[PDB]
């Protein structure tokens, strides 16, 4: 019989500050469980800030000129505040980690991604003068007193190295969402199975191995083998 | 009770609802059925018979009915007073039997016939923007915006005609859908209903279709 | 910097406040509809035309905020019933390995309506309390069975709940990861 459903759809269809808060919570939550540092959200966090100087002055003016929406405006913005603190606590406290393999990964001309890409001006003032705080409390402490081959502090060359880096193999909790405007029909990687829904496949190399990642279920997953579809938005850490 | 908008309504012993249309022209006073209860449970409970369950009701708001939902020996509430619920009216069109046999987890509220459902809307549709369409033509708005509700209304009314005359149009039945057609508003569903001639290969019919759409061309240009 | 038991995780705190961010369906005991609320993380259209007995959705931290108050009362979810919480009990016995369809949230969310709520309930309170332990205990014999599959390269999960998640995260990442090193040092 005549299907109209077509018919009908193209008969009948004849930014935003919601949208800034569901991103900041999904780099709140991806920051915490993530091994490695993310680049830092430029743009969104200059509106964001602007907005809650405008939100504050707005409160003030209508304090100064029943109760209850007052009420609600003061906690939101609580609410909204604490997301930000605790999320750029947790970036400081990657960067203390971190900071002689960032110095590192600067100083290499060759380089793919330069340092200012990936921190904030406040987070590079951080972490340069930090840096020297440390290294003049080692410098006279110990290193005062030892020869001229064992006077370097981020030595590689050492029977032991001196430099950390994140553990790119960790295992973390996902969730696979697919491609964010619901086009199932355009995404390259989305495959499908067998009569249900559809999936990506990746490949685990030291064991020459693969899986397939249907929309919808969970998973325990290696971070490297996930980094990619992470960075594309089609899952979202747990 | 009165309406939200001042119509006449009262609650049967038969546990249905009716409603007084056309009040204010003696000659077009009509009284409506437009809810039964019992249908409406018999249809929750999985087709089943759950007379345990009785409802209460308390006003009328526009399309909905704000009752309780009252279980056990007595067919009225106690206290403390247990929550209100909120349900829609629906035009009375439907057979146990019938759905039944188109039925045919153990509770899932049976499945209805396309065919029904779009007839059962465009009545409904229809006589919802009737009344509408009589309060404002002599009370006005209320709150701006009723209008709009009305716009709804009229374009549900044509989306459910078109429902049913693709299906006059896929039985072939060209007498059938041309008497359809002419109960559609807007050349825009005309125009849907000419690619739905198409697509069922009734030429005659796409003829007799740009024939009405040019009288109402005509019409809509005098 | 950050404390060190936020180092890896959330606290249930933060899941308290992650939940907190979902829609929920209510009825005001007051018009709204012609001082306008004028928030910034949501929308402001729902709040600034709300009317007298008018079913609406809103976020539940407000809707939690208003009902502190006379002025509200919350539409318990339907999941949150004595025949669907039946059905679902069922399914747990009928298939031995699956995990049943719950929604993400199930035990934040009706741990927090018992103690804001409990006067809106159409069921009586002291069945569901039973119902939701049978539940949580079954799915927690689930769960003890799992734990003897942990390996060197992945685990698949369904329906299991953030909160369930949660409470066992740190062990199972920790055991994975030195079954991990062990392998691996093996082939290097």
């Amino acid at each position: 019989d005549i299907n109209i459903d077509d018919i009908l759809a193209e008969l009948d269809k004849e930014v935003s500050p919601q949208q800034d808060f569901s991103d900041l919570m999904k780099s709140w939550k991806n920051e915490r469980c993530s091994p490695e540092l993310l680049p830092y959200p430029h743009q969104l966090m200059k509106r964001l800030l602007n907005r809650i100087s405008m939100q504050s002055q707005l409160i003030e003016n209508i304090s100064m000129g029943s109760k209850l929406p007052l009420l609600c405006m003061e906690t939101e913005l609580e609410r909204l505040k604490f997301v930000i603190r605790s999320y750029i606590r947790c970036r400081l406290s990657k960067i203390d980690k971190f900071s002689l393999y960032l110095r590192q990964l600067n100083e290499d001309e060759n380089s793919l991604i330069s340092l200012t890409d990936l921190l904030s001006k406040d987070e590079i003032k951080y972490h340069d003068t930090h840096s020297l705080i440390w290294l003049k409390l080692v410098n006279d402490s110990i290193l005062k007193y030892m020869p001229e081959e064992l006077q370097a502090i981020n030595d590689t060359e050492g029977s032991v190295n001196m430099i950390d880096e994140p553990d790119w193999n960790k295992f973390v909790f996902i969730h696979v969402n697919g491609p964010p405007d619901g086009k199932w029909n355009e995404d390259p990687l989305l495959q499908e199975n067998e009569f249900g829904k559809p999936c990506y496949t990746v490949t685990i190399p030291d064991l020459k191995e693969e899986v397939e990642l249907t929309i919808g279920s969970i998973y325990v997953m290696r971070y490297e083998v996930i980094r990619d579809l992470l960075r594309d938005d089609k899952v979202a850490l747990i | 009770f009165f309406s939200s908008y001042g119509d006449p309504c009262i609650f049967g012993s038969d546990n249905t609802l009716l409603l007084l249309s056309k009040w204010r022209s003696p000659e077009e006073s009509k009284w409506l059925p437009i809810l039964d209860s019992n249908m409406e449970i018999w249809k929750m409970s999985g087709g089943k018979e759950t007379t345990d369950i009785h409802v209460w009701p308390l006003a009328l708001a526009y399309d909905t009915l704000n009752c309780i939902l009252v279980k056990g020996k007595h067919i009225w509430p106690e206290f403390p007073l247990p929550l209100p619920s909120e349900m829609e009216i629906r035009m009375p069109v439907f057979v146990k039997s019938k759905l039944l046999e188109e039925n045919k987890e153990e509770d899932k509220e049976i499945q209805i016939p396309v065919s029904m459902a779009a007839e059962e809307e465009y009545l409904r549709s229809k006589v919802l923007s009737e009344l509408l369409t009589d309060t404002l033509e002599n009370d006005g708005e209320m709150y701006g915006n009723e209008n709009e509700v009305l716009a709804a209304l009229n374009g549900a009314y044509d989306k459910a005609l078109l429902r049913l005359f693709a299906s006059a149009c896929s039985d072939q039945n060209v007498e059938k859908a041309l008497s359809l057609a002419h109960e559609l508003k807007q050349d825009r569903a005309l125009t849907a209903a000419v690619k739905i001639s198409e697509r069922a290969e009734l030429p005659s019919l796409v003829k007799k279709i740009n024939n009405i759409r040019e009288a109402r061309y005509e019409q809509q240009l005098k | 910097s950050l404390p060190a038991h936020l180092q890896q995780t959330f606290s249930p705190e933060e899941i308290q406040f992650i939940v907190e961010n979902e829609p929920i369906k209510i009825f005001p005991r007051i018009t709204t509809r012609q001082t306008r609320w004028q928030l910034i993380t949501t929308d402001d259209k729902a709040l600034n035309n709300m009317v007298a007995m008018r079913s609406t959705e809103v976020v539940l931290w407000i809707a939690l905020l208003l009902k502190q108050q006379s002025k509200c009362s919350i539409v318990a979810p339907q999941w949150l019933t004595t025949k669907e919480l039946d059905r679902k009990i069922q399914y747990e016995k009928t298939h031995p390995d699956r995990f049943s369809e719950l929604p993400w949230n199930w035990l934040v969310l009706a741990r927090i309506l018992f103690n804001k709520a409990k006067d809106d309930f159409h069921d009586p309170i002291h069945e569901l309390r039973g119902k939701i332990q049978d539940l949580r205990e079954i799915r927690q014999i689930k769960v003890l069975k799992g734990l003897k599959y942990l390996n060197e390269s992945h685990l698949q999960l369904d329906n299991l709940s953030l909160l369930e998640i949660n409470e066992l995260r740190p062990f199972i990442t920790e055991i994975m990861d030195k079954l991990r090193e062990i392998h691996t040092a093996s082939l290097t």
